[PDB]
RNA sequence: CGCGACCUCAGAUCAGACGUGGCGACCCGCUGAAUUUAAGCAUAUUAGUCAGCGGAGGAGAAGAAACUAACCAGGAUUCCCUCAGUAACGGCGAGUGAACAGGGAAGAGCCCAGCGCCGAAUCCCCGCCCCGCGGCGGGGCGCGGGACAUGUGGCGUACGGAAGACCCGCUCCCCGGCGCCGCUCGUGGGGGGCCCAAGUCCUUCUGAUCGAGGCCCAGCCCGUGGACGGUGUGAGGCCGGUAGCGGCCCCCGGCGCGCCGGGCCCGGGUCUUCCCGGAGUCGGGUUGCUUGGGAAUGCAGCCCAAAGCGGGUGGUAAACUCCAUCUAAGGCUAAAUACCGGCACGAGACCGAUAGUCAACAAGUACCGUAAGGGAAAGUUGAAAAGAACUUUGAAGAGAGAGUUCAAGAGGGCGUGAAACCGUUAAGAGGUAAACGGGUGGGGUCCGCGCAGUCCGCCCGGUUCAACCCGGCGGCGGGUCCGGCCGU
RNA sequence: GACGUCGGCUACCCACCCGACCCGUCUUGAAACACGGACCAAGGAGUCUAACACGUGCGCGAGUCGGGGGCUCGCACGAAAGCCGCCGUGGCGCAAUGAAGGUGAAGGCCGGCGCGCUCGCCGGCCGAGGUGGGAUCCCGAGGCCUCUCCAGUCCGCCGAGGGCGCACCACCGGCCCGUCUCGCCCGCCGCGCCGGGGAGGUGGAGCACGAGCGCACGUGUUAGGACCCGAAAGAUGGUGAACU
RNA sequence: GGUAUAGGGGCGAAAGACUAAUCGAACCAUCUAGUAGCUGGUUCCCUCCGAAGUUUCCCUCAGGAUAGCUGGCGCUCUCGC
RNA sequence: GCGGGCCCGGGUGGAGCCGCCGCAGGUGCAGAUCUUGGUGGUAGUAGCAAAUAUUCAAACGAGAACUUUGAAGGCCGAAGUGGAGAAGGGUUCCAUGUGAACAGCAGUUGAACAUGGGUCAGUCGGUCCUGAGAGAUGGGCGAGCGCCGUUCCGAAGGGACGG
RNA sequence: CGACUCUUAGCGGUGGAUCACUCGGCUCGUGCGUCGAUGAAGAACGCAGCUAGCUGCGAGAAUUAAUGUGAAUUGCAGGACACAUUGAUCAUCGACACUUCGAACGCACUUGCGGCCCCGGGUUCCUCCCGGGGCUACGCCUGUCUGAGCGUCGCU
């Protein structure tokens, strides 16, 4: 349960917050889990997805072991477009079918100055929590 | 219209009472707020009693009761003078003082004087500064008890 | 309650006799859809509900302290008698003894895993097992009114003092923690059914006597309270009916129906 | 014949500040009815209420007795219970209607005029220097001005005060700056920002699982975390979060220690001598409103109009006589109190698009009236537009193929698609309008039989063990209460 | 009797015989030439608060109570629940009768002292009276018997008859308060325009060994919008001379 | 065309005529869900019992109160024992 | 199942629902000239009849009685069915394109729809002046918002020549 | 057997009823409890590449500066950015800015007429003219300056 009197735990308000959250909050919301190897190495459970990360689709019709590069992140649609998850329209042109980040696993991270520090902060907090538990 | 021996009654619901109905759905919240304020005041006055200033022994008018003894508004000036306590210093020490009370009988005066004597006997006066000046109690009876007194100080029992 | 201004915010006047309308207060003038429609009535569209709900309805009910003590004492008494507990749906088939008294080391527990291990060892884990299957979706508007999920009640746990037992028995679904001094009838008899499966600590079990007292001793924790007297002592009427004393003064029954 | 002071009175785009209006849920001061009741109606009731006007705050008002009581007395104001639907008011009808005391929430007391003492010892403005200046202060230097003797400041105010005598004990309170150590209760004060546990494990359905089964103990791991939401269904472990005296980085507040500049020579008790009271105000007559206040509770225009062992009150008018209780005509003050407006939150035995606010949507919007004002209707394709490429008839709207989708038997007002009503197919029938009840018959719709349905269920005739013993285990009942506990 | 034959009371259509006027309402009287009514879908009208009266259920019981407040929690479940020298300040009841000053519910028997004077004063005893009807309980002569005659304790059923007599009804008495009449005595800190007592009538919502308090439910009566809709009117504040 | 007279008011060669399609008292909002002894309506089934238009009083006569008719809850007793 | 109603079978539908023990209610419709919305008979019916009148040929166009052009016959007959304004409307004005909806038939047409363009001032008017009138300051009243009044209980010209 | 009419059933028409969903209401409770002449509430008019309405903004007009976060906004192009760079978008917002009416303030409300100073064009202060910048509303408090009185006075 939740005991803080300032948390909502209400269907209408939570849905309103989720569907009206700003762009920076939606960035955190659209987070995807890391692969087993990346999790073991960086000691990070999950990271927000980026524009050009390698990724595998886990759930859906496009389920497979292909490691496709993300093409873009449509945060207005709460979805991402990846390299080869696409379907042909009536006129033959291909269009990328959106895949939710929660149904996708990151295989390779795009490491930048901000990405490395986010990973370091998450690993440090994880280690501190584990030490407090021990 | 009356019907077969009903009580004759006159309800007072001829005004716009529905506009002035006062609900009590805020009663538990009000009780919680009062409790929080009381605890905050007690933490504010760390060594002072939670209840507050000492109250004198007082009897009741209206011969209906005529026997009950309750807490008074404050100690009378004559009672303070007999006890040898300055009226202004009593306020700073924590003695309730009101200047309107009279003193007709000697029994109440003597009882209040005895109560003041007992209060000064069991009063621990912290010094103004850490280095104890005159009239300040010894540090021996300061570390043992630096806590508040729950309930009224020296409660009155009939 | 509903808003007091509901329905009467409009300014409607009734068209008198001489027109095909049915003498209903209708909206005055305008070039809109809501013009000469009908308002201020319970049967009209929009309108105002008959007898609007008011906030000062007598929501709360007062119950006598002695009656509440009687009810909670009856619930504690019916916590025994495994027939009632089983009929209440609690699976206590493997419980070694229904007045399940456990040591005081449970208060020292601070881990839900330790709590689960204790429940499994005491064989009360089947009730939580049943609660897990009982987890389901509620029917009706409760889903959209913050009551979406429902589940059965698990075994209650009574503790003398909180030393971490509440923290340990908190993530297990259905478990309700109760202090002996602050027992709740609404949790001891959920739904008005007197049966309940409870797990006591040694200190709480011993403090029950100091809380309620026996028939020949006052409570000593409640100022003036004693256990209610029995209307009849020998409750087993089957034993009474076939006793020699009664049967010695009975006529021969007639079962030769004509 | 002018100049120089003062009192009254004007001009300034003189120097520096202030008020105007809005909101108005709560509050304060006025004005203020009628529908209604009385089964009519005029006093009454609705009602100091609606409407109207003015004025502020986060609360406002009130507030420390010209009090309550008659008791062995209590002792500011405000709020709750009770007093109490009581005393009392009322065509004594309908109806109206307190207060004292008691128990609680809170609790804090004070300051002037006058009387008097001090060399006006007081205050405001302008110039310079130092600190500091985003709620313009402190000190110093100015024969620089002004206000004030038609009274500023210190002591001092009803609980007495002041001045001397000489008994007692002794020497800290506050303001303006410069810094410093402890992150200061929801258990780290307030605000912001970033993070912290565990299966997408093996089969099986589906369009998609979040479904079902199993996985060293109901099952695998976490659990101080099994709230919630999203994700192609019903997810503790996919994600955000949730729990936590969990972690990190900033800003602000107060509580505490050091330094500078200062202001500050600040008491209690006994005795002696003096002093001490707000006027067109109280009060009386009056009339109008109001009140439970009734030979007048309160507020008032008018007239009369004071006194000081005086004045007010003591719920029946007056006179005499003792009592009890306060000190009006001056002022300040948080707390418990109210909050349908404003900012930000939490919650529901509430309604779920003719319901809930008028307004779930480009709602006080469209629109109507010259105007004050009146005021709607209107949610849902799909998991994903993947929103029907292309061929063909037609000018086109519209179709026929083909295609996407699990599903268009979901095709842009598209989820589910009922009734009234209509078109078409199939059957039946038809000159007393149609329709209905009771009783049959005929024809159809399918339903249950059957390629006989003679439905079985017990007793009797035509591969091992009960019967009977041995060993072990478990259960029931019983008395010599046998022995011990238990128990009235 | 069994591969185009069976059973389907009910529901689909049709035919026949009998019966059969359209619903709701006002009304003595409706099918009415009385009123509302084309059809369908959604909404739609005895609610809530307060005061009572009665009945029922529960708890306690000459007591009963939680109103308000306080102590436990940071509210998930909780604005819940537990507790209070507050346990009772306070409400109801345990005492009523008068306008009020006020008063205020028990008697009887026995012995004695005054003249037993239907009156007063001293001690002991019984301690809510009596009659009639009273559900139930007690005694109960005796009878019924038992394979034979007697004796005979036991388990019985009936049991005439005789009693203690719940609750309740009728009546007779008794007691408390107000009032009327006739009357005789008591007490003193203050001997009076003092206080108290008796008998006989009468008025009271009274006593006569109690029954109330809290909660919940049902019905009825009211004040509130008051089962729903409906006026002709009245008042307050604003807008209109673009028509006339 | 401009202007003045605004609702118990204006204006009227006077018709109770006009005052924004309304005038023997205009329009908008509020009191207001004003009151009605008077119309109309008043939502599922089964079972049991089951009425009155009569008494007297009321500025009472289309209505109430009071008895009467009725239902429910029981209670005290007698017995084909 | 007397009955209120309920349990199965089939078809559509795609995401929540129900049984029992108790509690609570904004809990059951045939009517109220009931409120909202939709649909019928009437009914392809009444009607598309006020102010004399149209005809021929061609063009565009898929489509012609209503458009355009040419010709013929007519009416308004200079107080007009003409040419310009004021109030009022506000893009209705112009060109091109379309025929989804409107022009109670139709339309290739329109004041419809979609695109683009358009109003040029010392001399034409507002601006200036005052008329009937309205309305501040001074003053008075008013509980108050404000009202009375425009010379009335005003120290009412801040202007000018010369020195 | 026709046509029309009546009933029932399948399918197909108008209609959006029922059910399931809900970024919305209603009610209760908690904390805070803040407008304005340094220009409030409200109104008008403008601002996007394509922009009508809502919302946001004010000629710096779909937002400027700074802080936090860290790779987007998106209906299409354009693209700025090197996301090893204060650096795209968002939130915070403490700096800057904030058109015209409106208590609304030079007089009136037509968007018309002005006055007192300064600057630039024009000038060589030369008064016109043009443009820009600051003041010019009422009541009232303290102080300052200039004034009136056959008001009270003292000298000449």
């Amino acid at each position: 349960m939740k005991f803080n009197p300032f948390v909502t735990s209400d269907r209408s308000k939570n849905r309103k917050r989720h569907f009206n959250a700003p762009s920076h909050i939606r960035r955190k919301i659209m987070s995807s889990p890391l692969s087993k190897e990346l999790r073991q190495k960086y000691n990070v459970r999950s990271m927000p997805i980026r524009k050009d990360d390698e990724v595998q689709v886990v759930r859906g019709h496009y389920k497979g072991q292909q490691i496709g590069k993300v093409v873009q992140v449509y945060r207005k649609k709460y979805v991402i477009y990846i390299e080869r998850v696409q379907r042909e329209k009536a006129n033959g042109t291909t269009v990328h079918v959106g895949i939710h980040p929660s149904k996708v696993v990151i295989t390779r991270l795009k490491l930048d100055k901000d990405r490395k520090k986010i990973l370091e902060r998450k690993a440090k907090s994880r280690q501190v929590g584990k030490e407090k538990g021990k | 219209a009356p019907s077969r021996n009903g009580m004759i009654l006159k309800p007072h619901f001829h005004k716009d009472w529905q506009r002035r109905v006062a609900t009590w759905f805020n009663q538990p919240a009000r009780k919680i707020r009062r409790r929080k304020a009381r605890q905050a005041r007690a933490r504010r006055i760390a060594p002072r009693p939670a209840s507050g200033p000492l109250r004198p022994i007082v009897r009741c008018p209206t011969v209906r009761y005529h026997t009950k003894v309750r807490a008074g508004r404050g100690f009378s000036l004559e009672e303070l003078r007999v006890a040898g306590i300055h009226k202004k210093v009593a306020r700073t020490i924590g003695i309730s003082v009101d200047p309107r009370r009279r003193n007709k009988s000697t029994e109440s005066l003597q009882a209040n004087v005895q109560r003041l004597k007992e209060y000064r006997s069991k009063l621990v006066l912290f010094p103004r500064k850490p280095s104890a000046p005159k009239k300040g109690d010894s540090s021996a009876e300061e570390l043992k008890l630096a806590t508040q007194l729950t309930g009224p100080v020296m409660p009155i029992r009939n | 309650a509903v808003s007091e201004l509901a329905g009467h915010q409009t300014s409607a006047e009734s068209w008198g006799t001489g027109r095909a309308v049915a003498r209903i207060p209708r909206v005055r003038g305008g070039g809109t859809h809501r013009s000469g429609q009908g308002a201020f009535g319970n049967m009209c569209r929009g309108g105002r509900m008959f007898a609007p709900t008011k906030t000062w309805r007598r929501w709360h009910r007062r119950v006598n302290t002695t009656q509440k003590r009687y009810a909670i004492c009856s619930a504690l008494a019916a916590s025994a008698l495994p027939a009632l507990v089983m009929s209440k749906g609690h699976r206590i088939e493997e419980v070694p003894e229904l007045p399940l008294v456990v040591e005081d080391k449970v208060e020292g527990y601070k881990k839900t895993k330790e709590a689960v291990l204790l429940l499994k060892k005491l064989k009360a884990w089947n009730d939580i097992k049943k609660v897990y299957a009982s987890q389901r979706m509620r029917a009706g508007k409760g889903k959209m009114r913050n009551r979406r999920r429902i589940q059965r009640r698990g075994p209650c746990v009574i503790y003398n003092e909180d030393n971490g037992i509440v923290k340990a028995f908190r993530n297990i679904p259905g478990i309700t923690l109760l202090n002996v001094t602050k027992l709740n009838i609404l949790k001891l008899a959920p739904g008005g059914h007197v049966g309940r499966f409870c797990i006591w600590t040694e200190s709480a079990f011993r403090k029950l006597d100091d809380l309620y007292g026996t028939w020949r001793k006052a409570a000593s924790l409640k100022s003036n309270y004693n256990l209610p007297m029995h209307k009849m002592l020998n409750t087993d009427l089957s034993r009474i009916l076939k006793s020699p004393e009664i049967q010695r003064a009975l006529r021969a029954p007639r079962k030769k129906i004509h």
